[PDB]
């Protein structure tokens, strides 16, 4: 049994060398032997490949002792209804160097906002993972054909996790301690995750007794949504899967069913909308 | 399309570490709260034969050692994060690595919590024979 959790996403031909693959199974299949590997002394190491690493497939179910977890119930997600902002992300295609991986491009928030990011990957090298620009196409399709002038639009991934920090910061300051992404099929926002959330035990804030929800990487420091300013990283977020909760068709078909205020403009912004608000519709009726 | 790299059961702790600001503490307090060790890492058939050094270019264990390929026993490596340093770069990535038998249940814990001697090129409490 195999994962698709860092998938190699690259279209050599050949495996890696013992000492740079990464785990048993990339190993190239020639230094295969008896359920281990062999030093074969004149084929040497790859010193300038380029390996795209797939970041589908996480599961944050760790059970560790002071870390709370990301992933919460449907009660506690209630109680903290203040902290809800839906998310969605439109992704594109790995291409050309790689294929086999989706990279974010639109993220959309019930906020009624949008950011458009630069499709970026994670490369592995012989010396290190490379988190840069990869080569990538929009969704082969007609419903995606918005995504076409985007992949030109984008910023800089520095640039987009300051701009969620500050506008999670802006909107639940005066509302929770906290916030709680509210999502339908989350596998594709937790690997946008990835990109601008960092984890780890409670902190307090460096400025005030409220507990932390942004983290610096310059600084190496902690911040509440009032003290963020600058601050790259979402910190200790919370989130819950709607989709999880029994329903059988698509988002807007669920949707639909309670609300008729909130129409399909195909934006990322608008699944993010209607994800938190069949959420509400769902939880308090 | 793509070759798959991990197994299922390493999914939970590579998950927690790929996010944590501080993975090496993620991994240490995870192996503390009962957490299994990182598998699938690239052990090597060899002759046991080897010098006993730590970090070499060919396997080099002794009796008392299993070799394996450097970038399997770095939790950077195998988390696809930063190094922990300015320049970013990996020590064990492109080199063996000497794990004694009885730390061989786990390899990236083993090579986190230890470190070489600069003198002797032997870990420190495993074959150091420094003072
Ligand atoms: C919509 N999406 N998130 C929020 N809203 C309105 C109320 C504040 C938080
Ligand atoms: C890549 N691998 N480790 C690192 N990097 C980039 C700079 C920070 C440390
Ligand atoms: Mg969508
Ligand atoms: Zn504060
Ligand atoms: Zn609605
Ligand atoms: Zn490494
Ligand atoms: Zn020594």
């Amino acid at each position: 049994n195999v994962t698709g959790l860092f998938k190699d996403c690259s279209k050599v031909i050949t495996g890696l060398h013992p000492t740079q693959a990464p785990t048993h199974l990339s190993v190239d299949t020639k230094f295969k032997t008896e359920g281990l590997c062999v030093d074969i002394p004149g084929i040497p190491k790859d010193m300038t490949y380029r390996r795209l690493i797939s970041m589908m497939g996480f599961k944050m179910n760790y059970q560790v002792n002071g870390y709370p977890n990301m992933f919460i119930t449907r009660e506690e997600a209630i109680r903290h209804v203040r902290a809800w902002i839906g998310f969605d992300v439109e992704g594109c295609h790995a291409t050309r160097e790689a294929v086999g991986t989706n990279l974010p491009l639109q993220l959309g928030f019930s906020t009624g906002v949008n950011l458009v990011a630069v499709p970026t990957g994670y490369v592995d090298t012989p010396n290190n993972t490379d988190f840069s620009r990869v080569s990538a196409k929009p969704p082969p399709g007609d419903q995606f054909k918005h995504l076409i002038p985007l992949m030109y639009k984008g910023l800089p991934w520095n640039v987009v996790r300051i701009k969620i920090v500050q506008m999670l910061s802006d909107t639940l300051k005066n509302l929770s301690d906290r916030v709680v992404f509210v999502l339908w099929a989350h596998g594709f926002e937790l690997t946008s995750m990835k990109y601008f959330v960092k984890i780890g035990p409670e902190r307090t804030c460096c400025l005030c007794d409220r507990r932390a929800t942004c983290f610096s990487t310059a600084s190496d420091t902690y911040a509440c949504w009032h003290h963020s300013i600058g601050f790259d990283y979402v910190y200790n977020p919370f989130m819950i899967d709607v989709q999880q909760w029994g329903f059988t068709g698509n988002l807007q078909s669920n949707h639909d069913l309670y609300c008729q205020v909130h129409g399909n403009a195909h934006v990322a912004s608008c699944d993010a909308i209607m994800t938190r608000c069949l959420a509400v519709h769902e939880c308090f009726v | 399309a793509g070759n798959a790299t991990e197994v299922p059961a390493n999914s939970t702790v590579l998950s927690f570490c790929a996010f944590a600001v501080d993975a090496a503490k993620a991994y240490k307090d995870y192996l503390a709260s009962g957490g299994q060790p990182i598998t699938n890492c690239v052990k090597m058939l060899c002759t046991h034969t080897g010098t006993g050094q730590a970090i070499t270019v060919t396997p080099e264990a002794n009796m008392d050692q299993e070799s394996f390929g450097g970038a399997s026993c770095c939790l950077y490596c195998r988390c696809h994060i930063d190094h922990p340093n300015p320049k970013g770069f990996c020590d064990l990535k492109g080199k063996y690595v000497q794990i004694p038998t009885t730390c061989a249940n786990d390899p990236v814990g083993f090579t986190l919590k230890n470190t070489v001697c600069t003198v002797c090129g032997m870990w420190k409490g495993y074959g150091c024979s420094c003072d």
